[PDB]
């Protein structure tokens, strides 16, 4: 599995963030409050929604600042390039596509349910958390004695 | 079968931890203290409590065990994402992490390491800085 690009709009401090990942060690530096932490939560939402991540589903009380929360993630697994795009209307819109030729094509019905079922088969959530992503505090937890 | 699992995870973690410690520790022993995984290390032929590890050795052990679990569950390590792997401004752990970045992590196809530590820049292949500016996160591709 390899990440290529994450675009995050209107999620916590990310107003319009784009991060391009490349081969090798990609160091993302920043001080607490920077948005580096929420960038990882956005990748998790991108791949694994629905899951419990706050500030994704929000209510609107004014048009000021009113914007959809949008997360677009492009990644690759076993030679196929995938793109999951999610939009949360402050209703939801979800699409997962694979690059076929020069066109992005739906891998399943564009719904949260269908895409979640497909992802659990492509790269299950447990493989992501237990084998790929070492969350903050996990190194400490392992050494508990 | 449980013991078979434990012995296997131990073997995988032992090789990585031995590499991270330049052979100082020959083995990581994995036991299940009433279904709650506990680790021990072997030094000069004796199993020792984790309190004997230096701070750098603790981060090496935690990382080795995670890498061992990736191999155990997925059979390989193609992508590793680490969020703040060391405590805030821990110097000893910084130095060990740099050594691990240079000698082992650089061989994984892709690693995404999120950290507050500016001193890790030279050991990375690409550096992106994210900072809060005028209330919004701003991305600066450094390299």
């Amino acid at each position: 599995m390899k990440l290529e690009r994450v675009t995050v709009k209107n999620f916590r401090s990310h107003s319009d963030t784009v991060v391009e990942f490349k081969e090798g060690i990609n160091l993302i530096i920043g001080q607490n409050g920077s948005g580096k932490s929420s960038l990882l939560d956005a990748i998790l939402v991108g791949l694994y929604w629905p899951l419990r991540i706050k500030d994704i589903k929000k209510d609107e009380f004014t048009k000021v600042g009113a914007r959809d929360t949008y997360i677009d993630l492009i990644f690759e697994k076993d030679g196929t390039k995938y793109r999951i795009t999610r939009r949360f209307l402050k209703g939801e819109i979800h699409a997962m596509k694979r690059l076929v030729g020069n066109e992005w094509k739906h891998v399943t019905e564009p719904s949260s349910k269908a895409i979640s079922a497909f992802m659990e088969k492509l790269i299950p959530y447990n493989i992501f958390l237990n084998a790929i992503y070492i969350r903050q505090g996990q190194i400490d937890a392992i050494l508990e004695s | 079968a449980r013991e078979a699992a434990l012995s296997k995870i131990g073997e995988l973690a032992s090789e990585i931890f031995a590499e991270f410690t330049e052979g100082k520790y020959s083995e990581v022993v994995v036991r299940a203290e009433e279904n709650k995984v506990r680790l021990f290390v072997v030094w000069e032929g004796k199993e020792r409590p984790l309190t004997f590890l230096s701070g750098g050795e603790r981060i090496a052990l935690g990382l080795a065990f995670r890498l061992a679990m990736s191999l155990y569950l997925a059979g390989e390590i193609s992508l590793l994402i680490l969020d703040e792997p060391t405590p805030y401004l821990d110097e000893e752990r910084r130095r060990k992490l740099i050594t691990i970045m240079e000698r082992y992590l650089k061989k994984i196809p892709q690693v995404i390491l999120v950290s507050h530590d500016e001193e890790l820049k030279d050991a990375a292949d690409h550096v992106i800085r994210i900072s809060l500016e005028n209330g919004s996160s701003k991305v600066e591709v450094v390299s």
